């Protein structure tokens, strides 16, 4: 088996080209076929490329695909980007059995100015601890384009135990906003030192961090 | 043009099963493979399952074996998915695909079904319980202040949310909601206000889930 | 300073364009054994005096010196035997090398280092890898051609042309051979490793690639997939479901890289011609000088009869039984090569056929065999002589056989009617070479006799003058959608009147004589006075035919006539009907890498509609890969008029091929030359 790494996201403005990239974790890119699908929000998937370079019928010829043996990559090239191409797009292949996609890369088409996240990582509540729960919540908005990582850390420890993590949201004044959350006992939360979210914004990382024995 | 109508989906409660159905028209069933791929709310493209033209070579995803099986029917131009032994983490949008490929042994996804949405959860109907996201005790009085409200662990969806009863609507946001591995919801509603209305100006958020014909209002107030 | 290389410059493109190799669409060093390379190696000192350099080079997963898939050779004078280096120059730290390759030297990827030998200690460096094919520019070569026309043709040339259809009518498709595409060589390469001979036992496989007696051999028997590793799943039932019609396919290219991408699994599905063109890109593209041939009446005896048998009923049935013992067409390759194992008047042209399959046997393919060998009926040679002199020499012996009773007779025995117009592309053009008198001494010849009697060797009971002959013949026009038009003619040569029953039946048939559907029948009974001569019409209507007929077009006619007291008479024919006519323009200049907007017409002649309807394209040098365009489902007697545009790389002569496919004409094909300006 293998996996197809592709870029979290991409951004370019109209009229100009973009590429994605998808990079097989073993074996050969080139030793089976590579396709590619866009996928708007609340619709399923179409087709954009098959067959690592070929264009369905009716997809534009703005679309192409390529495969680079360097890299172990295949790429979707899109030239003369209009609005209408932001999208999630996926690529795929297979072995012999088994059909891998890619984790998703989102493209945005900018159309307004590029916008660092604001984050707030809210400790657990007394009222919630007093019901013997614990929710470390991370909010993070006024981003743009609208993609994110989240990591979360308490002490040494990477977490995604107890992790949920929302998709980002258009907030009325047209920015990014999104959500994260870590739930925990409140042994887990009095016992760590401390609690980060970090969240990583067109390869920049900011972090917020709570600790039970601080006010925040 | 080619069409893939799913079915069968719909709330099931861990350890049951369900049986998904698709219909397909506009093309000769019989001559290529077809899949099943499924999206959790907010994530990728996950293949579950394969069969081919023949019915002679299926094959699953790992996350899936011993508990699903993928059959054809030529003479209803149908596939299905016997889902066994469903864990929350099944819950997805289940897309019945078509592959592209004529006569070899790769496989893509030429046309996809709209899908039919599987909910695993255990839950009954339940209203949440909110829990305030009190301010920093660390705020600039001449800049903001994030609050907000934790809306917690109801089910169905959805909840509403509005402030002081819909009179605060400045630097308001109401995130999506997250489904837990709990099978119950949760998402949290913010506001960033002026740092110096704090302790003066009062911040209510209303709750409504309407399932539940609850309505909760939560009080949030600055820490120390 | 102990010594190291810092840099090789390969000198890639200046090498292919020697080794005759330019023309392959990749980055790769590609070279042709027995013939020198140039490299630039740029050391970190001037050589020291004490010092050493060695050349590695090696083929395969278990290299071996005595195997001669690994050499390890010095800078030296230079070599017949074996592998060598020759330092040209030395300019400053940069050395001028040539570097060769035996004429013996198995083919396929090789990887080369050089070991260093310096201050009593020894480095190591991986230089690079090459590939090294067959070399017929090399007149030590086994495969050397020397003649420059036909070496353009019968290695360099990607686009062909492969006859079809019967005596009657001979028609011809385009091939896209496409050995220069992208990824089409190492693919080719791939077809050697696939084999279950380098599966069993690589290192002797690999040193075996030397002989392109034993790469043909295993080349051909990789095409038509007798496993689940082979390229192609043979189908000759009629029914493609799983895959693609044979008809369908235009070129190698769609082929090789379906096969590679789903893990060398077998692509569906394929008949001969297919296994043909296919088997003919892989050999042109290891250096194979190969052509395809075409044989018309072409008789599978697997028994050394040097006969066939078919059999009828006496109401006229073809019977399973033989009714595809003498394929209407039947297509394989030669390739052009010196046969050690047999002497020298034994080379030239050798028969690769990667369609026969005869399990109990151990026949995954045939050949190579000597054609020179099959003329002469030197049938004792190897490989695979007696059934392929019985393809083009054998005897047919018409058989009655009547289920009521269960009788069974033998009612002609008819030579000279198999092997015929044994067809070639013509070199440089489309023309169609017959080569038949390469196969065989001329028909009814003292040296045809002779040479089938020696062939023999080596491997009631009355006869009749019946009162009544007959002849099929065509009226009008055969096209898919008109009514088949046919008339039995009789005519009686004897002294006295005659009554004749006769029992006639008309059944699709695939076009090796797979028997589909009986689709109609009749008879009729006459009397003929002595000379008469009656005409019986035959009419087919498309209703009647339309739900049977394969893409072969193709029904096969029967009239089993009997006259009291007389042994039976049996008239046949197999007939094709045209596809509708599907034309391509070209509407500008060709150019490379400009846009060229190319138009496709269709006229649907039903009085229905036609659906699913796809237009394929390919054609080397004009498009990459293929172009596939969903047509609008036309109503009963409606035109279609398709735009596309292809976008040329390469300039001279190119083929474009096209595939128009709906519900009801499964592949109607068209092709165009187009010349590209550069």
């Amino acid at each position: 088996n293998f996996m197809l790494t592709q870029p979290h996201s991409v951004s370019e403005s109209p009229g100009k080209t973009v590429t994605i990239s998808c990079t097989r974790s073993s074996g050969s890119i080139d030793s089976n076929y590579v396709q590619w699908y866009q996928q708007r929000p609340g619709s399923a998937p179409t087709i954009v490329i098959h067959e690592d370079n070929q264009r369905p019928s009716g997809v534009p010829d703005r679309f192409s695909g390529s495969i680079d043996t360097s890299s172990n990559s295949a790429s979707l090239t899109i030239s003369g980007l209009k609005t209408e191409d932001e999208a999630d797009y996926y690529c795929q292949s297979y072995d012999p059995s088994n059909v891998v996609f890619g984790g998703g890369t989102k493209l945005t088409v900018l159309g307004q100015p590029k916008a660092a996240p604001s984050v707030t990582l809210f400790p657990p509540s007394s009222e919630e601890l007093q019901a013997n729960k614990a929710t470390l919540v991370c909010l993070i908005s006024d981003f743009y384009p609208g993609a994110v990582t989240v990591a979360w850390k308490a002490d040494s420890s990477p977490v995604k135990a107890g992790v949920e993590t929302t998709t980002p949201s258009k907030q009325s004044n047209n920015k990014y906003a999104a959500s994260s959350y870590l739930s925990l006992t409140p042994e887990q939360w009095k016992s760590h030192r401390s609690y980060s979210c970090q969240v990583t914004h067109e390869g920049s990382t900011v972090e917020k961090t709570v600790a039970p024995t601080e006010c925040s | 043009e080619v069409q893939l109508v799913e079915s069968g989906g719909g709330l099931v409660q861990p350890g049951r099963s369900l049986r998904l159905s698709c219909t397909a028209s506009g093309f000769t069933f019989d001559d290529y493979a077809m899949h099943w791929v499924r999206q959790a709310p907010g994530k990728g493209l996950e293949w579950v399952s394969r069969i081919s033209w023949n019915s002679r070579s299926i094959a699953y995803a790992d996350s899936v074996k011993g508990r699903f099986t993928i059959s054809r029917d030529s003479a209803k131009n149908s596939l299905y998915l016997q889902m066994n032994s469903l864990r929350t983490e099944d819950t997805a949008l289940y897309y019945c695909a078509k592959d592209h490929y004529l006569g070899s042994d790769s496989y893509g996804m030429d046309v996809w079904g709209q899908g039919t949405t599987v909910t695993v959860s255990s839950a009954s109907t339940k209203g949440p319980s909110v829990f305030p996201l009190a301010p920093s005790s660390k705020s600039t009085s001449g800049g903001t202040a994030a609050l907000g409200c934790l809306v917690k662990d109801y089910f169905p969806e959805p909840v509403t949310v509005s402030w002081n009863s819909g009179a605060l609507t400045s630097g308001v946001h109401t995130f999506p909601a997250v489904l837990q591995s709990s099978g119950l919801y949760s998402l949290s509603s913010v506001v960033t206000v002026p740092s110096s209305s704090l302790g003066t100006q009062t911040y209510i958020c209303n709750v409504n889930h309407k399932p539940s014909n609850t309505k909760v209002d939560k009080r949030v107030e600055p820490k120390s | 300073a102990a010594l190291g290389v810092q840099s090789i410059n390969w000198q890639t493109a200046f090498n292919r364009q020697a080794h005759h190799t330019d023309k392959f669409s990749s980055q790769e060093l590609i070279l042709r054994r027995g013939q020198n390379f140039q490299v630039l190696m740029i050391m970190n000192k001037g050589l020291g005096s004490n010092e050493r350099l060695e050349f590695i080079v090696s083929t395969g997963p278990y290299p071996s010196e005595s195997a001669m898939t690994k050499a390890v050779f010095p800078l030296s004078n230079g070599s017949s035997g074996g592998w060598s280096a020759v330092l040209q120059a030395s300019n400053g730290n940069t050395l001028t090398i040539s570097i060769s390759s035996p004429a013996s030297a198995p083919i396929g990827r090789y990887t080369m280092a050089l070991q260093i030998f310096s201050q009593g200690g020894i480095s190591s460096v991986k230089l690079g890898t090459f590939i090294l094919l067959f070399n017929p520019w090399l007149n030590v070569d086994s495969v050397f051609m020397g003649n420059h026309a036909e070496r353009e043709e019968y290695v360099q040339e990607d686009a062909g042309i492969i006859f079809v259809g019967s005596t009657n009518r001979i028609g011809m498709i385009g091939w896209n051979f496409g050995q220069f595409e992208e990824d089409i060589l190492s693919i080719c390469l791939s077809i050697l490793d696939r084999s279950l001979n380098f599966r069993r036992d690589a290192a002797t496989d690999v040193a075996s690639r030397n002989d392109p007696k034993y790469v043909g051999r295993v080349l051909s028997a990789m095409i038509n997939s007798n496993d689940d590793n082979g390229v192609l799943a043979g189908n000759w039932s009629g029914t493609y479901t799983g895959g693609r019609d044979p008809r369908s396919w235009n070129g190698s290219v769609e082929i090789l890289k379906n096969w590679k991408k789903s893990g060398f699994s077998p692509v569906r599905y394929g008949q001969c011609w297919v296994f043909a063109g296919t088997l003919n890109t892989a050999l042109r593209s290891l250096g194979i000088p190969s052509r395809v041939i075409t044989n018309f009446n072409s008789a599978h005896d697997t028994d050394r009869n040097l006969s066939v048998d078919v059999y009828y009923d006496p109401m006229g049935n073809p019977l399973d039984k033989g009714s595809d013992s003498v394929w209407n067409f039947h297509v394989w390759n030669e390739g052009w090569f010196v046969r050690s194992d047999l002497g020298p008047s034994y080379g030239g042209w050798q028969v690769l056929d990667a369609t026969p399959q005869e399990r109990s046997q151990g026949v995954f393919q045939c050949g190579p065999a000597s054609v020179i060998g099959v003329r002469e009926g030197d049938v004792q040679l190897n490989f695979d002589m007696p059934f392929i002199f019985a393809e083009v020499n054998a005897d047919r012996i018409t058989w009655l056989y009547d289920n009521t009773t269960g009788k069974q007779w033998k009612n002609s025995v008819n030579s000279h009617t198999i092997g015929r117009y044994i067809s070639t592309k013509a070199v440089g053009s489309n023309a169609r070479m017959d080569v038949t008198d390469k196969y065989k001494y001329p028909e009814g010849s003292d040296q045809e006799r002779q040479v089938f009697q020696k062939a023999l060797g080596k491997l009631e009971t009355e006869e009749q003058e019946p009162s009544i002959i007959g002849k099929l013949k065509v009226a009008g026009m055969l096209a898919v959608g008109k009514e088949v038009n046919l008339v039995l003619l009789l005519k009686n040569l004897s002294r006295d009147t005659k009554t004749v029953t006769v029992n006639m039946t008309a059944w699709t048939i695939i076009y090796n004589g797979t028997l589909v559907h009986e689709v109609w029948k009749d008879s009729a009974t006459m009397s003929l006075d002595p000379e008469e001569e009656a005409e019986h019409p035959i009419k087919i209507s498309y209703a009647q035919y339309e739900k049977y007929l394969k893409s072969d077009n193709m029904i096969r006619i029967t009239a089993v006539c009997k006259v009291p007291d007389e042994s039976e008479v049996v008239v046949e024919r197999d007939i094709i009907l045209d596809n509708p006519t599907l034309t391509l323009e070209v509407l500008n200049e060709a150019r490379v890498r400009k846009p060229v907007n190319v138009q496709m017409l269709f006229s649907n002649p039903l009085d229905e509609p036609v659906r699913d309807c796809v237009l394929m394209v390919e054609g080397s040098g004009l498009l990459l890969g293929n172009l596939k365009i969903d047509v609008p489902t036309l109503g009963p007697k409606e035109g279609s008029r398709v735009r596309f545009d292809i976008l040329p790389s390469r300039s001279g002569t190119k083929q474009l091929l096209a595939d128009f496919s709906c519900n009801k004409f499964p592949a109607i094909k068209a092709m165009l030359s187009i010349d590209v300006a550069e």
